[PDB]
Formats: C-alpha cells, structure tokens, sequence
C-alpha cells in the first residue's frame, strides 16, 4: 500500500507519514491496523533507523512516534554503542539529555507527557551503563545541580535514579556480565552519599505531592541494597513512620518503604537500633489507628467495596505486619508498655484474615503458621496471645477450605498447633458451630461442609478419651442433623459430611470395633444408592479407612466367628452389584490392601483367590469362547469385560505388589496370548479401513486391552521382590508377545506403553538379562527413532518413553550399546544430541543425562579401543552441540545440565584422561596436546559461529573456562558472562578476570 | 454405652425421606 | 466502553491459545509463535451492559518481540502469563512486569499460571508469591481445561467498570430463522468428509 | 401509623431436553474439527409457535454457541471416531450473529446420553414438522 514509503531510506524520511502509520497502528482498527504494525516493525527493525531518530525526535508532533524511535535507540546502545564512531556516541547523549531538558521545562508536555519522559529517562539510563561514570564523572555532581533550579528537573531526577538503581542491583544478573554489575554497583555507592543528601532533603523540605511520591519511590529502590546507617543514623524513620503516613499520596509508597527496612541487615546488639525499630512501628501503627481506620473497622467489608485504592492499601498493610513481626515481635513481648501495641498489630491482621480474598489470606496465613508454631515451642510466649489465638480459631474453622490442596495442609497445620495450645478453646467452638447448624441460624451446604473439615482436620491433637467424648458428640449431633433435614439433596450433604469426619479418626475406628463394622456396612448400603456423588463417597471413604485400619478386618474380633475380610468377599458380588466399573475397581483394591496384612502365605494366597473368583471365572470363560471365536474381540461389550477384567487385576495388583504374584499366575500364559489375539486384530483392522481405525471405538477398545495388560506387567515387575521368577518365568513369553509386534506395526498402531513397560523390565531386572535388553534395542530402538526424528511434535509419547528407556539401558546395561554395530551406535549419538534441541524438558533432561551418563561409561571402560575410537568420533561432536543449545537463547531451561555436560567434557581434556590425540596426524604438529588442540578447535568454532567477537573475547573466554572446569558454581558465571557479550559488540575481554 | 447409643443411631441413617 | 488489555509473557505459555478460547471456543494444540502483536476484539455481557476488550496479545519469543515495550502504551489493564510447568517462565514474570508498569504505572493487571491441567506440575503453588508486593491478581488457569479461564476477565472488568459486583450474564437468544434443493450435493459431500474425521480428545470427559 | 419502606430471550419457551454436551464445527479448509463450545445443550419449545430450537451456551460466560430450529430435514450421523457424538449438516444457525451454516458434531458423556439426544431429536422433529 501507501504506508509502505517510510520503508525506503534512499528518500528522506516523510515525518507526516510516519505518524499515519503509527495513528493507524495505536488507534485504527482491523486490516488496517494490521498492515502498519507489519510496517513499523520493518522500520523499527532497519539497522539503520537509529539514524533517523533525531529526525523524529526533534520534528514529530507525536508522542507515540517518539517513543518508538527510543525504542530503536535502545536497542542501538543496548548492542551497537561501542562500534560506533565516537561523535555519534557523544552526539546521541547530547539529544538525549538535551530533549529531557526540555520536557522537563515545558509544564504543559512535562505533565502530558509522562510515557515518553520515562522512555527518555530509561534510555539515558541506558547511556549511563555504557559510559558512567568512567566516562561522566560528572553526572551525579551535575544531577544534584540541575535538581535545584526546578522542580520537575528535580522530580524527573528521581525517576532517572530510581530507574538507575533497579538496572544496577534489580535487573544486572542476567544482563550484565559479573564484571560490569560489579563496577556499576560500586560507582553508585561510591557517591549515593550526595545521592541521599538529595533525597532527604526533598522530604525534609518539599511540598509538591508528584516531588515527594517519585523521591519516596527512588527510596524504596535504594533500600534494596544501601547501608542501614543512612536509615537509622538519620531521621527518615520519623518522617516516613510519621508525616508521609499522613496523606493518602504518600502513604501506599511509604508503607512499602516501611516493609523493605524491616528487612533491612540490622546489628542485633545495639538497644538504640532496637528503639527505633520499636518507634517506627509504634509510629506507623497510631498513624493507621488515626488516619486511616480504627482497630475494631471491618476490614472485610472495605475490602470488598474495593473503593480507590483500598484493596491495595489493605494487601500493603497486611505485608508490612506480617513482614516486620515475624523479625521483630519479640522486641514487643517483654516491655509492658508495648504490650497494647504487640496485639492491636496483631488484632489488625486478624481483621485483615476475615477478608475474602484468596491470595492475602495466604499470605496472612504463613504468618499465623509462623507465630502459632513459636507459640507451640517458645517458653512463657502462648499466654500473650490467648485472645488473639481464641479469634483465630474461628478465623480458620470458618475458612477451612476442601481437602486448594496446599492452602488446606497449611490450614490444618496452623489448626492443629492452635488446638494443641488450647484444647478446650477449639472443642468449644466446634460445638457452638454444629449447634448453630442445627438451630438453622448457620445453616447451608457449604457451612457444614467447611466446619466438617476443620472438625476433620485436628485429628490426632487430642487425648484418646477427649477425643472419644468429642467424636461421640459430633457424630451424634450430625446423625440428628441429618435426620431432621428433609430431602435427598440436604440428607446426602449430611451423610456425606459424617462419614468424611468418620474417615478421618482412625484412632477412635481402631478402638471401636463394633462401631467400625456398622460404619463399613453403613457404607455398603450407600454403595446402593444412585443419588449423584454418593456411591463415589462409598467407596472412597472404603479406601480410606482400609489403608488405615486393614489390620482390624484380617484378625477376627472378639464376638466375631472370622476375619471381617472373609465376610466382604463373600458378599462382594451383591455389595458391588450397582458400582460402575472405576468404582468396583476400588474396592477390590481396597480389598487387596487388607489381603496383604496377612503374612500366614497360605492363607493370604487362600483371600486373593476367593477375592479374584468373579474375575477368574469371567476371565476363564471368555479365553475359551475368545479362542474359538476371535469374532468376538470385535463385539465391544466382550472387549469391555475383558478390559475390566485386567483393570481388575491391576487395581488389586497396585495394592498387593509382591503378593500379587500367584495371581498374576493364574492368568500370564492366556493374557499374552490374548495380548496377541488382540494385537492380529488390531492389525486387521487398519489393513482393511487404513490408519483411520485406530480412531474407531473398536480398536480403541482393543488397544485399552493391551495396554491394561502392558499396565498389569509393569506394576507387579515394578514391585516384585522376587527376581529369579520376573526373569525365569515372566520376562522371555512378554518380550516374544510385544516386541515383533511392535517393531513390524505401522506406527500410528505403535503402543508407546511398550516402551514404558520395557523401561519397568530394564529398571528392575536388566542387570540379569543382558540378551534380552539387546533384543529390545533391536525391536523397538531404530523404529521408534524414524518416528521421533522428522519433528519436535509427533508421537509425543513415543518420543518421552523412548528416552526413558535409553536412559535406563544406558544405566544398568550399557554393554547393550556397545554391541550396536558402528552405524546404530552413531544414530545413538545422534539420538543424544536430538534430544538436546527439544524445549520439551519430559526429553531435554533426559537426552543431558544419558550424554553425562554416557560420557562417564565410556570413561569407566578406561585406555581401550572402543573409548578411544569414542573420543576420536563423538568427543568433538559433543562439545559443539553441548555449546550449540547453551548459545542459542532456545534452550535456557537446560542451561545447569548443559554446563555440567561441557564441564565434564572439558575436565576429561583438562584431566588427561583421552589417551589418544583428539586431531589427526596432518592437523597439528606431532606431540601437541589435547589441551592445545581443544583450545584451537573452540577458538574456530567461536570465531566462525559469533563473527562479531574479538579473537581476544574469545581467547580470554576460553583461558577462564578452561581453568574452572573444576568449579562449577563459577564456571556457570562465566558461561553467563559470555552469553551476555555475545547479545553485543565489543564485551571487555578482562570480564573473564572475575572470578579470578 | 455412650458409643453404643451412638453406633445405634448411625445404623439406620439414611438419606431418604 | 472499550479497554486496551496487553498480554504478556514468556513464548509458549498459552497466551495466543488462551485469547482464541475466549474468541470462538477451540483448543489450538499447535505452537505457532506470534509475530510482534495480534490485536482481538473481545467482548463480554455483564449485568452493566456490554465491555469490550481490545486484547494486545503479544509476542512472547525475543526473536519475534516486534516493537516490545511499544504495545504497552496506552493500555488501561493487562495479563502477565508463565507456564506452571516450565520454572523459567515463571523465573522471567519480574521481567516482563518490569517493562509493563515503566509503560502502565497504575493499570490492573492479572498473574496467570497456564497449563495446571498437566500432571506433572513444576512451579508449585508455594512458590508463587511474586504478585504479593505487586499487587497483582493471581489465578491458576488452563486454556485446554478452561479451570478459571474467565476470572482474569471478570475481575478486570470489575475493577475498570468500578463495581466489584459485576456478573457475566446470559447474552439474548434471539429466534433463529426456519429453513435449496441444488446444493443438496455440495453439503452431503461436506459432510461425508466431517463424518470421516475423527473428532479430537476422544478421551476427554466430553 | 404507616411507616414507609426503604425503596436472555428464553423466558417464554419450555425446556423439552437439556443435557451437557460439547460442541464441534468442521473447518473444511483445514479438514479439522475445531471446539466451539462446552455447556448444556438444550431443546427449547416456543409456546406460542410449538416450534423447538437448540440452544447451547457455553459454561461460565454463558456465551451462545448454538441457536438454531431442529429441522426436520436434518439427520443425525455418526462420526468414525466416536460411539457418543453426532454428525449433521446446518444451514442457518444463529450463535455469532449472521446466519451461517455449518457441520456441526455434538458430543456427549455417554453413548446412553447420545442415544437419548438422537431419541429427543427426533421427537424434536415431529414437533417442527406439524407447526
Ligand atoms: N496442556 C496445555 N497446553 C496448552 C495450554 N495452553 C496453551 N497450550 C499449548 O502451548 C503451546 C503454545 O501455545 P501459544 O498460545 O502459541 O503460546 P504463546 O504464549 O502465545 N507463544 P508466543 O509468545 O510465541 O506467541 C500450544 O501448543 C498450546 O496448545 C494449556 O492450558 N494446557
Ligand atoms: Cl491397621
Ligand atoms: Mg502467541
């Protein structure tokens, strides 16, 4: 189009036009819009736009355009400045301070203006980091200056330092090199004393608002690192604690000025410091209670009317509490005089706690959990806070969240310390509450759900008989709640409730046989009933009491004539009748957690065969009609019995581990050649309607069949305890059932739990089968990578087991590998460094280490041919591809392994342990090093990959990572440094120096 | 007796009018 | 009543995908990178009338970063995006709040957590605290389970309309029309095709 | 004494069906299914004209992402990927504004819910043919 011309640098630069494409881009609208984005992009992006950005600056009318052309300047001195001819760096300053100069001086665009002032200051700042103060001592001396003469000079000056103080000590880790932040942070406190003379000053005396809000700004970036003598040995304690808490423009950024000097390092010797850290808090507090809002206010009702900036100031105060008392608390514990002050601190948080406002009740929380647990453990502390704790409690019965996950565990911890210091206190509360359930006053599904869960939640905080008094009231009072509500709806909630408490005081279940047994009964019946949700209560609550409890139904009770786990299985069929299969599942894994109690092997086999009777029986007849009839296996309601079947097996199988094995037995030789039936099926289908089937729900349901029984074998292998059977019995019949399969499938019909169940065999017996982890390479190893090979994204699955199971053989079975003939063990390597260039961290962090891994083996096998032969194929290969994912800014996430990778490899040179010439005998002089060589190589590879590098850069770069291979703490800084030059021209080659 | 009584009472609970 | 919403974070966090799921309800399981910005209309219907949002949704690679900091002018709210399965997208949340609040001094501005549905989270819950001192709002989402995904806009909308009690609500269903014998042929072959496709996530609860 | 005190468009239809369902549009240019939204589906019968529609709105922000009449001529087909979804072509729905049409595919929790939807549907049918 039109737009297009600002594009062309041979004619001179149509200012007019420029803001039609940057007005069409802020405040048009669709095509439009789009295509002069396209255009200022290709601007902005010209490597010569910086030259015309003087132009725009001086000659534009619009802000916007301004903007963007400081934005093109920023990148030139953030990358380009030291190329530069020396004029056009002394030239660019000179506009840069001169147009702040006069912003500055104009009140109309100095107060219209603000975004591209602060542009214009972050872009001197930028100027600062590459010449200051070597190059302008002055500047500071010369800031104070000019901050005298006006002030919106003065104000605009503490927004320049504010911005300079975040570069230097917030923002310089990752963008400076060590030796550079090093350098700034020292010039700036070499003269921050003029700097706080400034400032204080400005406090002391000003009275424009905008003035003092941007110097109290400056001050909270200055408090991140300045020395705590320019706090306390002056007097801005008073005047922050006192006349800045006073106006409301003043008072969000001095609060959190307030905060950051309670961190402040502070001697814990001096009893002065110590009053004034008193003082200020005494100060700021009286300040709330009289300009703000008294103790007693509702905070909860402020915050939710969310008026001005009232969320935030509450948010601000609520870190300035907890910040400074859980340091200085005890300094307010002992002196009488303070002890109002201790618990109005402390009642105003718990004002702030009733809140409704997830992320600040956390953060209140982590404070109670720290005072309570003090309170638990510090002699003569708990009776200070009596009042404060009693509120507490109902703060946190009243907020118990649903057992989310992290904030109910820390509700509970601060619960039970609570209930620890005072029992009674909570007993108390927690029966008022239930009574104000029953009289209706509190009544609702979510009242009794929470207050269920805190009752639930202090399991275990009581005496034995206390708590039997206690869990004898609540149930009865909640047996008449239910009672009295009418309607499936009301009475479920209840009946849900109660037996969640129930679940949760195993100790009392333990003592109560008899009410245990009418529990698991009462159970049973709900696991009939079809109202939603209930039947999934059942048998979850089954589980639970079982993994807590299991011993009490394999001995037989006293008054009972068997084991109470013979009286489940006998009923099991009627019990679970109307269960969905999940839910059946459950339970007979629950049954299995019992089973497994009984040590008596005999009679153990004896409960696992009678639990596993339906299943066997229904398996026993559906192997006989399967066989005669593979027709079946496409009926999918034989290939759902059969699914269940397993999933069965696996679910009692999760439980009994190691005890599973007779049953496992029973059913190996059948459910492999099962595993084949279905796999000749599957196969079938996709030859006869194409790879589309293995989206048809008939092979979906044959493919669930296999891979529940690729589940089942993992989870028994993965638990055996005896291995001669895994590897005499189980390992040859599973590798001839799945592993021609697998390697001769198309490979949309390739099962990725293949591999992940070959990783189970390897992990736990590949010591002891060194043939058959050759014939799994074999079967599954070039396949799967011609699968994973072509892209990042397909076969996400594959492409992580495969590298699992690479790991694993390359740990327990290396001698595998080393089989390989040349060419595979080449795409091995290949494999590796694949790897490596995923973003994906479930296959980077593999692919880092199975090369250190590798690496390591190969070291192992000592001066030999095949490590010798390794070096001089894969050593360098390595080493660049290592520096290829450490440089290329797409792989940050893997940059710890990726040092340890290149460490270790540069070491092995460093240490000698190569015993033969990593260079061929035409390369180098004879007799030269591995360490010379090394060096050589990674200067040409450097020099050809980042052309814009000094062959200096280069040379002290590698002279300093060489000599830390052995440190890795520095020699990640130095691979940080370097990384950081290599975003720029003309790095300091001595920034190497740091470390040493 | 008291978790007599209330074993009692947990046996018929019930969640049907 | 229209707002300009910058959206902000590291390449790959879902920031693209989360604005398309509010856009026409798909799930785009492709990673195609933005290249500078992509601005949407986004509209919701709330108990005070219609909000728009004009969404900047920004490119998160630096490759790709186009004008950077220049998206961020005039805009009156924002989401900050990082990926609670990958540490360093979390680790670079200072940064990206750094470059936006030099723009946007006072705006609301939303801290959201993408891609809880995965397992095999990395970023635990503990460790996200940096919105605390900022003032930020925090949610967990997922763009592919859609947990929370409406919240960032809710509780924008309540803070720039002023009224903490604002609710989506049910937009108006118009009548639809009733119901050409010569295209009879041109949609059953349109349709021998859908029926062919199979439908994606056939594992998924719906 | 006399004291003083202190001082969506579906209202007039029925609900003949309703049921959580999640719905696809074709892109025939990509030859992908995409999501168009998650909510319940419901079958709504006009009291003045007896004709039903199907609106859908999607969870949380209630947006429509159906509207349009059960037409008779309409027929629902099964997709070679799923026991619980149907296939069917729409010439004139409503949810973004203009009336477009489109292949839609609706899927369900269960085959019995897909079951009873193609049962509905049908009924649905009847009930717009005689109007
Ligand atoms: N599992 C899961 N994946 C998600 C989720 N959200 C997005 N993704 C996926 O993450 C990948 C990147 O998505 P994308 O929206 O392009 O991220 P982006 O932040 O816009 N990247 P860029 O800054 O380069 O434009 C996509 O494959 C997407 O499907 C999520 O909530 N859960
Ligand atoms: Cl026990
Ligand atoms: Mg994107």
């Amino acid at each position: 189009g039109s737009m297009e011309g600002i594009l062309d640098f041979s004619n001179d630069l149509d200012i007019a036009l420029l803001d039609q494409v940057v007005s069409t881009f802020y405040q048009g609208s669709g095509v439009q819009q789009k295509q002069a984005q396209e255009i200022l992009t290709k601007f902005q992006d010209n490597p010569d736009a910086w030259q015309k950005a003087d132009q725009i600056l001086q000659f534009s009318t619009n802000p916007q355009s301004k903007f963007i052309a400081l934005s093109i300047l920023d990148k030139l001195i953030t990358r380009k400045w030291k190329l530069l001819p020396n004029d056009h760096r002394i030239g660019i300053r000179n506009f840069v301070v001169g147009m702040i100069i006069s912003m500055c001086q104009d009140d109309e665009v100095f107060k219209t203006q603000k975004n591209l002032i602060n542009k214009s200051d972050l872009t001197l700042v930028q100027i600062l980091k590459q010449e200051w103060p070597q190059n302008w001592p002055e500047f500071i001396p010369e800031l104070i200056g000019s901050s005298s003469s006006s002030v919106n000079v003065c104000e605009n000056n503490m927004i320049v330092l504010k911005l300079l103080s975040e570069e230097v000590f917030d923002f310089s880790a990752e963008q400076m090199t060590q030796a550079k932040a090093l350098h700034l942070k020292n010039s700036m406190s070499k003269e921050f004393e003029q700097i706080f003379k400034l400032c204080f000053q400005v406090l002391e005396q000003g009275s424009s608002s905008s003035l003092i809000v941007a110097t109290l700004e400056s001050l909270l970036r200055y408090l991140h690192w300045i020395p705590y003598r320019y706090i306390y040995e002056t007097n801005i304690l008073e005047l922050l604690s006192t006349k800045f808490m006073t106006s409301p423009d003043t008072r969000a950024i001095t609060l959190k000025c307030l905060t950051e000097v309670s961190n402040l390092k502070i001697p814990q010797d001096n009893d002065l410091i110590k009053r004034q850290t008193v003082l200020f808090f005494q100060n700021t507090l009286q300040q709330i209670a009289t300009s703000v809002m008294p103790v007693t206010a509702d905070l909860k009702a402020t915050y939710a009317n969310a008026n001005g900036n009232d969320q935030s100031f509450l948010q601000d105060l609520a870190m300035f509490l907890t910040t400074y008392l859980a340091r200085n608390r005890a300094l307010l514990e002992s002196d009488e005089s303070l002890r109002e002050l201790l618990l109005n601190a402390h009642q105003y948080l718990i004002q702030l706690s009733k809140i409704e406002e997830r992320e600040l009740f956390k953060t209140t929380l982590d404070y109670w959990h720290n005072l309570v647990a003090d309170l638990f453990y510090e002699p003569l502390k708990k009776h200070i806070y009596e009042e404060i704790c009693s509120q507490l409690r109902l703060v946190i019965i009243e907020n118990m969240v649903r057992p989310t996950i992290q904030l109910y565990k820390s509700e509970r911890e601060v619960l039970v310390y609570l209930t620890h210091l005072n029992v009674i206190d909570t007993e108390e509360i927690m029966i008022s509450k239930l009574a104000r359930q029953i009289d209706g006053s509190e009544w609702s599904w979510h009242n009794i759900n929470t207050l269920s869960w805190a009752i639930g939640s202090i399991s275990g905080t009581m005496s034995e008989d206390t708590e039997k008094r206690f869990v004898v009231t609540v149930i009865k009072d909640l047996l008449g709640l239910c009672e009295q509500k009418r309607g499936k709806d009301n009475k479920a909630v209840v009946a849900s409730d109660i037996m969640y408490v129930v679940g949760q005081y195993p100790r009392f279940l333990k003592a109560h046989w008899n009410f245990l047994r009418t529990v698991i009964l009462k159970l049973f019946e709900f696991m009939h009933e079809t109202h939603e949700g209930v039947q999934d209560m059942a048998c979850d609550t089954f589980i639970k009491i079982v993994q807590k409890c299991k011993y009490h139904f394999v001995i037989q009770q006293p008054r009972e004539s068997e084991p109470f786990i013979q009286t489940i299985i006998r009923d099991i069929q009627k019990t679970t009748a109307d269960l969905q299969p999940q839910q059946v599942h459950t339970f007979y894994k629950a049954c299995g957690i019992i089973i497994s109690e009984e040590r008596s092997v005999a009679e153990r086999n004896r409960l696992l065969s009678d639990l596993m009777q339906l299943p066997n029986m229904a398996w026993d007849t559906i192997v006989e009609q399967s066989t005669a009839n593979p027709t079946l296996l496409l009926d999918s309601e034989t290939v759902k019995i059969i699914a269940n079947i397993i999933k069965t097996n696996v679910a009692v199988c999760t439980s009994m581990g190691a005890d599973f094995y007779p049953q496992l037995g029973h059913i190996y030789y059948n459910m492999l050649q099962l595993y084949r039936a279905v796999s000749s099926m599957i196969s079938a289908q996709v030859a006869a309607e194409g790879l589309i089937a293995t989206k048809t729900p008939k092979v979906r349901g044959l493919r669930t069949i296999k891979k529940e029984i690729l589940k089942l074998v993992e989870t028994y292998i993965s638990k055996a305890r005896n291995l001669d059977d895994v590897v005499k019995v189980l390992v040859e019949p599973l590798l001839n059932a799945v592993l021609e399969d697998y390697m001769n499938n198309v490979p949309d019909a390739r099962d990725a739990e293949v591999l992940n169940c070959m990783t189970t065999v390897v992990e736990k017996v590949g010591h002891m089968i060194p043939q058959g982890v050759i014939l799994i390479l074999q079967s599954v190893f070039e396949c799967t990578l011609d699968m994973i090979n072509k892209d990042f994204t397909e076969y996400p699955e594959h492409r992580v087991e495969f590298y699992k199971l690479l790991k694993v053989i390359n740990e327990k079975s290396f001698a595998a590998f080393l089989e390989l003939p040349p060419a595979a063990f080449k795409l091995f390597v290949d494999a590796i460094c694949w790897a490596f260039k995923h973003n994906n961290r479930d296959v980077e962090v593999n692919g880092l280490q199975i090369a250190l891994d590798l690496v390591k083996n190969i070291e192992r096998m000592g001066n030999v041919p095949f490590a010798n032969e390794f070096h001089k194929n894969y050593f360098f290969i390595f080493v660049s591809e290592t520096f290829f994912v450490l440089t290329d800014s797409d792989h940050k996430s893997g940059f710890s392994k990726q040092a340890l990778l290149l460490m270790k490899l540069i070491s092995l040179v460093y240490d000698n342990k190569i015993s033969v010439p990593l260079y061929q005998e035409a390369e180098v002089p004879q007799g030269t090093s591995n360490q010379v060589y090394l060096s050589q190589y990674l200067a040409n590879m450097l020099s050809n990959a980042f052309p814009h590098l000094t062959s200096e850069q280069i040379a002290s770069f590698l002279s300093a990572l060489t000599k830390q291979c052995k440190d890795l703490v520095v020699f990640k800084g130095t691979l940080r440094d370097f990384l950081v030059q290599i975003k720029e021209v003309g790095g300091d080659p001595t920034d190497y120096l740091f470390a040493e | 007796s008291t978790v007599d009584e209330m074993t009692k009472k947990f046996g018929t609970l019930t969640i049907h009018d | 009543v229209q707002f300009k919403l910058v959206l902000v974070g590291d390449g790959g966090t879902g920031k693209t995908t989360f604005v398309k799921r509010h856009l026409t309800g798909e799930f785009e399981k492709k990673y195609v990178a933005t290249l500078g910005v992509e601005v949407h209309p986004l509209v919701f219907h709330t108990n005070r009338g219609p909000i728009k949002f004009n969404v900047w949704d920004t490119a998160g690679q630096e490759k790709f970063g186009g004008l950077r900091d220049g998206y961020y002018i005039q805009a009156q709210c924002a989401i900050i995006m990082f990926d609670v399965t990958s540490r360093v997208t979390y680790k670079n949340v200072p940064n990206w709040h750094r470059d936006l609040v030099r723009v946007c001094e006072n705006i609301p501005i939303v801290l959201c957590g993408n891609k809880v549905d995965i397992k095999d989270r990395k970023v635990k819950a503990k460790s996200i605290v940096f919105h605390r001192k900022k003032n930020l709002q925090y949610y967990d989402i997922s763009a592919k389970s859609n947990y929370n995904f409406e919240k960032p806009f809710l509780w924008l909308a309540r803070k720039l309309i002023g009224d903490p009690n604002l609710e989506f609500v049910a937009m108006p269903a118009l009548a639809p029309p009733e119901v050409d014998p010569a295209l009879a042929a041109q949609y059953e072959h349109d349709l021998e095709v859908a029926q062919t496709t199979a439908l994606p996530d056939e594992d998924d609860d719906l | 004494i006399h004291f003083e005190p202190v001082v969506t468009m579906e209202e007039d239809e029925e609900v003949l069906y309703k049921v959580r369902a999640k719905l696809f549009r074709f892109d025939a240019d990509a030859k992908e299914w995409k999501e168009r939204g998650t909510g319940d589906c419901k079958f709504l019968k006009n009291k003045k004209t007896n004709k039903v529609r199907i609106l859908m709105r999607r969870d949380k922000t209630l947006k429509i992402c159906a509207n349009h009449i059960i037409a008779p001529e309409y027929t629902l087909k099964p997709n070679v990927g799923s026991d619980r979804s149907w296939v069917y072509a729409c010439t004139a729905d409503i949810a973004e504004g203009e009336a477009e049409a489109f292949t839609f595919a609706i899927r369900f929790g269960s085959k019995e819910n897909a079951d009873k939807f193609k049962e509905e549907f049908e009924k649905a049918q009847e009930i717009n043919k005689k109007a």
